[PDB]
């Protein structure tokens, strides 16, 4: 148990407010759509699996993308190049050894040159002002997990899963802080596996009541419910693997009891 | 870059040759690290990615300041507060006489303050060692060189075989532990503290296994009582010779009993019991801390 | 893959 769980959590809550993408950004983009962002992120999940990257890199990459898209207009034909350079940057930040830049060229089918990927890396860094250490759903999940009684593998996996699904859909998820999404996803995963609930420990640490989580939860319960129908499926395929105790197969509950 | 006038090289590291430079408009003397950002190879190096994003967050009197980042098409320049030398060079030049006790105490105190700040902002330094510690001529010392440092919002996965120096590596890492904790930083600090006191590295080993055995030769061979779990650690072996815990009085002779107490808590085998930076600052060792100035 | 938008 840390001396600074508390200091870290506190500080992560300070930083997420600052590292927030604009809410309405996608409506101000002439040429791109929430549905393209979704195709883009879903693809990034596959890239993550294919190179065996950590889940945190994935989350980091989506943060970069959304902040980038919040100050720069992008054309359909460049979106994938933003994504690619984000995933590279994220890999550099978070992975022990990142894939070689060429791999990054390869995963697009040579549709951009290495030099284009390297200058978009530079452009991303400058727009983000080298501010890469963004708080994620994944980080807040990991803190929250310290408060389970007792630790439940399936719950951890299934909360991860729910957290990732939320990356896919700007849709609604853009208007929640990561600390809130991770709250909702921890509850929903808890509830789903045991019937248990968002614990007083965390109610006190986070100062989030279950009530306060209601709107996010409702949205996330919907997303969970329709997940097998969603146009994007990369995260479900990912979360079938036994690595994750197959949780994305388990049957979501059809009401939440709120 | 036009307002900077290069004065002399002052050493290298990751990034490449550090130049002492002066701001022609304000008079400020800085350190310039330059990176030759070729656009054919790998782009911006991750050491640079990490140092810039992590340092940009850590404003503290005992952490080197990143003053500016200067972006051109083919070059990245990094501008740091200038500090005229490191603990290593200072230690070599103080060999014979020794660093006076009261400066050893001040440095350690300062370094604990910087470390504490880093840890309470979820940063691990991971590569603490005398070369990565900079001093000035008014008695300050500051953590520098964060090219290996890592955000630990999520636990940080261990380098299969890590390119980090050997002498300051914690025994949980030598035993093939899977995550780092802030305890590695404390263990390194512990070794530096010793090294200042004895004028020689505490644990100067010539490969992983020789490094463990040098640690065991001194603090004694861990077992399940000292360190719940060790025998279950990936790299641990029933055949490890069984040495006994030789007394600190012969390990660090010049130190008083408050010193030995603190060193020995910083050197606890079990990462969960090793004293944090926050706590170490409370220790009675520091009740008579001052801020003397080195004779360089 | 190229992403066809």
């Amino acid at each position: 148990v840390p001396d600074y769980h508390e200091d870290i959590h506190t500080y992560l809550r300070e930083m997420e407010v600052k590292c927030k993408p604009k809410v309405g950004y996608m409506k101000k983009q002439p040429d791109i759509t929430n549905s393209m962002r979704a195709i883009l992120v879903d693809w990034l999940v596959e890239v993550g699996e294919e190179y065996k990257l950590q889940n945190e890199t994935l989350h980091l990459a989506v943060n970069y993308i959304d902040r980038f898209l919040s100050s720069m207009s992008v054309l359909r034909g460049k979106l994938q190049l933003v994504g690619t350079a984000a995933m590279l940057l994220a890999s550099k930040f978070e992975e022990i050894y990142p894939p070689e830049v060429a791999e990054f060229v390869y995963i697009t089918d040579d549709t951009y040159t290495k030099k284009q990927v390297l200058r978009m890396e530079h452009l991303v860094l400058k727009v983000l002002t080298f501010d890469l250490a963004a708080p994620t759903v994944n980080q807040f999940l990991t803190q929250y997990f310290l408060h389970q009684q007792p630790a439940n593998c399936k719950v951890e996996s299934l909360a991860m899963f729910l957290g990732e699904l939320s990356l896919i859909d700007a849709d609604p998820y853009l208007k929640y802080l990561p600390s809130v999404i991770a709250g909702a996803a921890f509850h929903l995963a808890l509830y789903t596996v045991t019937g248990q609930s968002w614990p007083e420990s965390l109610i006190r640490k986070t100062g989030y009541t279950l009530e306060s989580l209601k709107p996010c939860l409702m949205d996330l319960h919907q997303t969970y419910l329709k997940a097998p129908q969603h146009a994007q499926q990369s995260i479900r395929e990912k979360y079938k693997n036994s690595k994750y105790h197959g949780v994305s197969l388990l049957n979501p509950p059809e009401t939440l009891n709120l | 870059m036009e307002n900077f006038q290069k004065v002399e090289k002052i050493g290298e590291g990751t990034y490449g040759v550090v130049y002492k430079a002066r701001n022609k408009l304000t008079g400020e003397v800085v350190a310039l690290k330059k990176i030759r950002l070729d656009t054919e190879t790998e782009g911006v190096p991750s050491t640079a990615i990490r140092e810039i994003s992590l340092l940009k967050e850590l404003n503290h009197p005992n952490i080197v300041k990143l003053l500016d980042v200067i972006h051109t098409e083919n070059k990245l320049y990094l501008v740091f507060e200038f500090l005229h030398q490191d603990l290593k060079k200072f230690m070599d030049a103080s060999a014979l006489t020794g660093i006076p006790l009261p400066l050893i105490k001040s440095y350690l105190f300062q370094l604990l303050q910087g470390l504490a700040f880093c840890h309470s902002h979820r940063v691990l330094h991971r590569d603490l060692k005398p070369q990565n510690l900079l001093i000035n001529t008014e008695g300050a010392i500051k953590l520098a060189d964060f090219g290996l440092a890592r955000a630990f919002g999520v636990p940080v996965r261990t380098y299969t075989h890590e390119v980090v120096t050997l002498w300051y590596r914690a025994p949980e890492i030598l035993l093939g532990c899977k995550y780092y904790s802030t305890a590695v930083d404390i263990w390194s600090l512990g070794c530096i503290f010793a090294e200042m006191v004895t004028r020689r590295a505490l644990f100067p080993g010539d490969s992983e296994i020789d490094q463990l055995f040098r640690i065991f030769r001194t603090l004694g061979t861990p077992d399940e009582v000292v360190w719940p779990g060790v025998t279950s650690m990936p790299d641990y072996k029933p055949s490890f010779p069984k040495w006994a815990r030789q007394d600190f009085s012969k390990v660090v002779p010049p130190l008083d009993e408050d010193g030995r107490s603190l060193l020995s808590q910083m050197l606890h085998y079990d990462p969960n019991k090793r004293i944090s930076a926050k706590a170490a600052l409370a220790h009675p060792f520091f009740q008579d801390v001052t801020k003397p100035v080195p004779h360089l | 893959r190229r992403l066809n938008f």
